[PDB]
């Protein structure tokens, strides 16, 4: 690992976008109308920076769409029927109480501190499992900055040497094969869709937060 | 020629401006030494000033905004809400002495023949790399981590990238110098840096005097404070 | 350029007059760098005055007709609105009522542009050379090609590239029109300011240009507390 912590660049060995022409191709594929809209000129950068921007956009899309759907549900008031605390001799708090706390920001605020820490801990575990190059290379890909597909979450269920000490039941993305087998380019169609509705959900969630 | 290397370095730093020596200090014979040694001195001085100014800027944001370690230490005598010029003034006299002394030991190791020769290098005025701090491979007691790149993050970095990093070091150090003395100047000649108008408070006291005010004479050691 | 080429330019600008230099300022050697360098500097000065004066004419018309921007100029709980700068007075009074930082930033942005134009390394990177060294007398280089660390979105001349793919004849005709429209707009803006200071100086604009008390060739007003500004403003002049 210390040999790979370089802080520098290594040659790319994939068909991932590493130039303005490649960015433009994906731009027209996403939307033939707008094309590449890069006023800041962050297409005029290195392959690693281009991959970084691509993955950052995809991850913002994931988090923004999840946030928008969660905001809508929590505004609708479809709370959980469980109790969120009070089994190891602690005070009792209910999801109904969290809902009655207020709007979804107020609900997160009413969420207890160790609950927040545990949620953020799970999210961080997922983030670093994503960033682990060794895991992707045991799987079939590399770090997105070093020529990997931007957005790939590695499988959390496995039997390789790079498998958790206790078996994990399912994976994060596609746990039950609802993707199953899309056609070899309908996956890419769905990626284009994902980027577009990710941008739309980004605008939507920030607009709702502003409102 | 050392001058040719310096002009190329200036072009790398900024090709619009290029070599900018309005005083010919690169041609000044400091101490009667030749142009190569003098340019080594000037490059070492530029890099050292820039390095210390960058650290000073980050530490100005740290101290003035409020960023302290916890526990028994010099941090417990500085008044809360004290400004960046009062933090150094408020730490103990022994803290000031030992900070400057440790910086002195690092300077001494930087210029000592022993460490630079153990690292297979020479003094920056005697055909060496200006701005190179040697590893502590000649100190008497084996020393855990070196000053530069203590975790050895740059053990395998390209020489071209290292050259570009030094080009970055010089430029960012110059800019950090300008910013840090902007902070200092706004406190002793108000309305001199227009952006900082109202941000930096005034400071009555000589910046360039290290040991004035002398600060408290407290004894912060607890277990085994026999010297008190 | 040479005197023959300058005469050809004058003939193309007005075929009745042709070369019109009653002072023979083209032959006036200044900077001690030859007639080519002198004519280059004079042509650059003419073009730059024309550009700045044309822009200033449109700015004076727009600002003097109550067309301030909707958004603010200064930010904070007590910030000077563009409407407040409008209400300060006539356009020169608007400039004088600007914040000191606003004036400084405007003039230093212009200064950065001027240094950028003057640099021969940047000009060579963009192609062409200094106007006093055989380059195009008025030609702002490419802010993109110069090598600013962050890639700028658009350049200063022709940002959207609407004059791109222009016929060379159209280009020459356009540079003739630039010089002529300049030459006229210089008189236009100076007449605006002259009516502002001395009423009745330009007889046509009677009561249509607002008055102004402070000096117009004075970027900093009394409100600007910078070194020597008040001392400079202590004594006025005709
Ligand atoms: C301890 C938890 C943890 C960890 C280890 C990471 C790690 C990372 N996050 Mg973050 N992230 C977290 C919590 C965490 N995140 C949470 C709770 C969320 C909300 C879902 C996000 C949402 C998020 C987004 C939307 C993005 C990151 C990105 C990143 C990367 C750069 C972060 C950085 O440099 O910040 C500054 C120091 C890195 C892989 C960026 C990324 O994907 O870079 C490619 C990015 O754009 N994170
Ligand atoms: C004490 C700090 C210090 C030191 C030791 C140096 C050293 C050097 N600078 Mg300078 N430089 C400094 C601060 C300093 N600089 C700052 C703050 C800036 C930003 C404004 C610059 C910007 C700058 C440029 C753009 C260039 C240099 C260059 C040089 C070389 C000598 C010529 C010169 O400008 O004299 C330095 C001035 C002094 C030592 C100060 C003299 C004292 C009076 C009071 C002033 C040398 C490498 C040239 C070079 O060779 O670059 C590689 C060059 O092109 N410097
Ligand atoms: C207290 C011990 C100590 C010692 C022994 C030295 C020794 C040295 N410093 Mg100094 N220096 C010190 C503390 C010390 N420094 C501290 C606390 C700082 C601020 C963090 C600096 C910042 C500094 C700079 C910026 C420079 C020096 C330089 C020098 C050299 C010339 C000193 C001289 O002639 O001063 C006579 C009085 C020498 C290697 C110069 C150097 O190395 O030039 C190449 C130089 O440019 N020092
Ligand atoms: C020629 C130089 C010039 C100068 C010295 C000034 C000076 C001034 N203008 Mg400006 N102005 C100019 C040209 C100029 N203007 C032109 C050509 C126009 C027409 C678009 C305007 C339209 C204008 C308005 C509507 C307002 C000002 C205002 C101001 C003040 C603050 C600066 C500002 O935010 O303006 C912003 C102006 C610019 C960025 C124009 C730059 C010049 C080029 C030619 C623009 C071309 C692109 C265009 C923006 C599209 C100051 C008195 C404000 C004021 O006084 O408030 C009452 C104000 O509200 N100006
Ligand atoms: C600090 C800012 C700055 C800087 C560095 C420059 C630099 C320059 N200007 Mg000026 N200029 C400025 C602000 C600045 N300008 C502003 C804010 C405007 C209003 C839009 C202009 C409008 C302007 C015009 C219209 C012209 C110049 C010209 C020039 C050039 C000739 C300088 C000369 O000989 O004057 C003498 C210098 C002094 C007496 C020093 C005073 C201090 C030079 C590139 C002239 C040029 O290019 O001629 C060929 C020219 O035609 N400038
Ligand atoms: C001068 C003075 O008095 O100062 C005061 C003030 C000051 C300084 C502020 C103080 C303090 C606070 C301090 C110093 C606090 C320190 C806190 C600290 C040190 C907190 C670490 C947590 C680490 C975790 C949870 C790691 C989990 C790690 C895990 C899950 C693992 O072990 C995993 C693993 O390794 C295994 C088991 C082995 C392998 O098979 C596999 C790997 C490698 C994956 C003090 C004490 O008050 C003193
Ligand atoms: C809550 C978060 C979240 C949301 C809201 C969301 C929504 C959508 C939508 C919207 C309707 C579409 C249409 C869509 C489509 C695809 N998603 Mg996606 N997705 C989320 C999370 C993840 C994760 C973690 C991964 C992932 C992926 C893929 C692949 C690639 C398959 C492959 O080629 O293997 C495709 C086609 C994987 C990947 O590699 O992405 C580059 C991957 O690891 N997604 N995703
Ligand atoms: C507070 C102090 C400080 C700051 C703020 C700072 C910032 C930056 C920045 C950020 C703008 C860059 C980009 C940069 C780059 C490089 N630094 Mg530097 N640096 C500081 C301290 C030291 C010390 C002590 C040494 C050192 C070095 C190098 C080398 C050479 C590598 C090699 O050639 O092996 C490179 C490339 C070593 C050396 O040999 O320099 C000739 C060395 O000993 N630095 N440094
Ligand atoms: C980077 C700089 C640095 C270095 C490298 C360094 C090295 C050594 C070594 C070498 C092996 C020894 C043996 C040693 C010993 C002591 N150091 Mg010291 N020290 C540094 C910095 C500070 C600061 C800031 C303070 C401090 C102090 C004390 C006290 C007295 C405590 C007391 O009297 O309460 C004792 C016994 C404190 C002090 O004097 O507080 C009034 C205090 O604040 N040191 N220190
Ligand atoms: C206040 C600013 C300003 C104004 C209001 C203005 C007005 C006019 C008018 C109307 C009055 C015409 C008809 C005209 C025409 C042309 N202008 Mg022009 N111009 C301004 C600024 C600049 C700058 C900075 C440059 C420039 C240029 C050209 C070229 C290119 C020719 C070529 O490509 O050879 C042509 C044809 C560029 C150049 O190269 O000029 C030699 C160049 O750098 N202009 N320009
Ligand atoms: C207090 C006390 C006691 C106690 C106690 C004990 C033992 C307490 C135990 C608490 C315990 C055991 C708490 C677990 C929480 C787990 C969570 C929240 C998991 C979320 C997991 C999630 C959200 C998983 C999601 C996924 O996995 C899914 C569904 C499929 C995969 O494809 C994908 C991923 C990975 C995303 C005694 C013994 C009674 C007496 C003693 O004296 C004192
Ligand atoms: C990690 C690192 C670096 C660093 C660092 C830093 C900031 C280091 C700072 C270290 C510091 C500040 C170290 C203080 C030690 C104090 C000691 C030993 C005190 C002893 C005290 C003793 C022995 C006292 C004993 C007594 O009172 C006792 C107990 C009772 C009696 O019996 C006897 C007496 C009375 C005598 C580098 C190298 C600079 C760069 C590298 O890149 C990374």
């Amino acid at each position: 690992f210390a040999d790979e912590f370089t802080f520098d660049s290594k040659p790319w060995s994939s068909s991932e976008i590493k130039d303005k022409a490649g960015l433009e191709a994906l731009a027209k594929k996403l939307n033939p109308t707008v094309g590449l809209w890069d006023p800041l000129g962050i297409a005029e950068t290195s392959p690693e920076t281009i991959g970084w921007f691509r993955h950052a956009e995809i991850k913002h899309g994931r988090v923004a769409m999840a946030a928008f759907v969660g905001y809508c549900v929590q505004s609708n008031g479809i709370h959980f029927p469980w109790n969120i605390q009070g089994w190891q001799g602690t005070p009792v708090v209910s999801f109904a109480d969290i809902a009655a706390a207020g709007g979804p920001a107020d609900q997160w605020d009413a969420l207890s501190t160790p609950a927040k820490l545990q949620i953020l801990g799970v999210i961080g575990f997922l983030e670093m499992w994503s960033e682990t190059s060794v895991v992707l290379k045991a799987d079939g890909q590399e770090h997105y900055v070093r020529g990997g597909k931007p957005g790939y979450f590695p499988k959390l269920s496995r039997s390789d040497e790079m498998a958790f000490p206790h078996p994990v039941p399912l994976n994060l993305w596609d746990p039950f094969g609802f993707t199953s087998k899309m056609t070899p380019e309908r996956k890419e169609k769905a990626l284009l869709a994902e980027v577009n509705n990710g941008r739309l959900a980004m605008i939507g969630i920030f607009g709702m937060i502003s409102a | 020629s050392a001058k040719a290397d310096l002009e190329a370095f200036a072009k790398e730093c900024n090709p619009v401006v290029g070599y900018w020596d309005p005083l010919g200090l690169a041609d000044l014979p400091l101490w009667g030494q030749d142009q190569d040694a003098v340019i080594g001195w000037l490059r070492h001085s530029e890099i050292k000033h820039g390095r210390i100014a960058m650290a000073g800027f980050v530490g100005y944001i740290a101290h003035a905004n409020g960023f302290r370690f916890g526990g028994i230490g010099p941090q417990n005598v500085v008044p809360e809400g004290a400004s960046a010029p009062e933090v150094w003034d408020s730490i103990p006299f022994l803290a000031k002495l030992q900070i400057i002394g440790a910086i002195g030991v690092l300077e001494h190791i930087s210029e000592d023949k022993n460490f630079l020769a153990a690292d297979g290098m020479k003094h920056y005025m005697r055909g060496g790399k200006p701005g190179y701090f040697p590893t502590f491979s000649a100190n008497v007691h084996p020393m855990p981590l070196n000053l530069f790149d203590p975790f050895k993050w740059s053990k395998n970095a390209s020489p071209e990238k290292k050259a570009k990093g030094l080009v970055t070091e010089t430029n960012n150090g110059r800019l950090a110098m300008l910013g840090l003395f902007g902070f200092l100047s706004e406190s002793k000649i108000p309305g001199s840096v227009p952006a900082l108008s109202g941000i930096i408070p005034s400071y009555d006291g000589d910046y360039m005097q290290p040991f004035l005010p002398t600060g408290p004479d407290t004894s912060l050691w607890t277990i085994g404070n026999l010297w008190a | 350029e040479s005197k023959a080429e300058l005469e050809s330019l004058a003939g193309k600008l007005n075929p009745v007059i042709g070369y019109w230099d009653p002072l023979n300022l083209a032959d006036y050697d200044q900077w001690s760098q030859g007639q080519e360098a002198a004519i280059g500097f004079l042509r650059h000065a003419e073009i730059k005055h024309g550009r700045v004066a044309m822009a200033a004419f449109v700015g004076y018309i727009v600002q003097s007709n109550g067309i301030c921007w909707p958004w603010a100029l200064t930010g904070g709980p007590n910030g000077v609105m563009h409407s407040d700068i409008l209400a300060a007075g006539g356009p020169a009074d608007q400039w004088d009522a600007l914040p000191t930082a606003s004036k400084l930033q405007i003039l230093l942005f212009v200064g950065g542009l001027e240094l950028w134009s003057e640099n021969s390394y940047v000009l060579g990177l963009s192609g062409e050379k200094h106007y006093m060294r055989g380059g195009k007398p008025g030609f702002f280089p490419s802010i993109k090609k110069g090598g600013i660390p962050h890639p700028v979105p658009f350049d200063l001349f022709d940002p959207f590239g609407l004059s791109k793919n222009a016929s060379p004849e159209k280009k020459a005709k356009g540079l003739l029109a630039e010089i002529n429209n300049g030459r006229l707009a210089m008189l236009g803006i100076m007449a605006f300011v002259s009516e502002s200071k001395v009423p009745g100086s330009v007889p046509a604009l009677a009561g249509k240009i607002a008055p102004y008390s402070g000096e117009v060739m004075a970027p900093f007003a009394a409100s600007d507390n910078l070194p020597f500004v008040a001392d400079m403003l202590k004594s006025p002049l005709f």
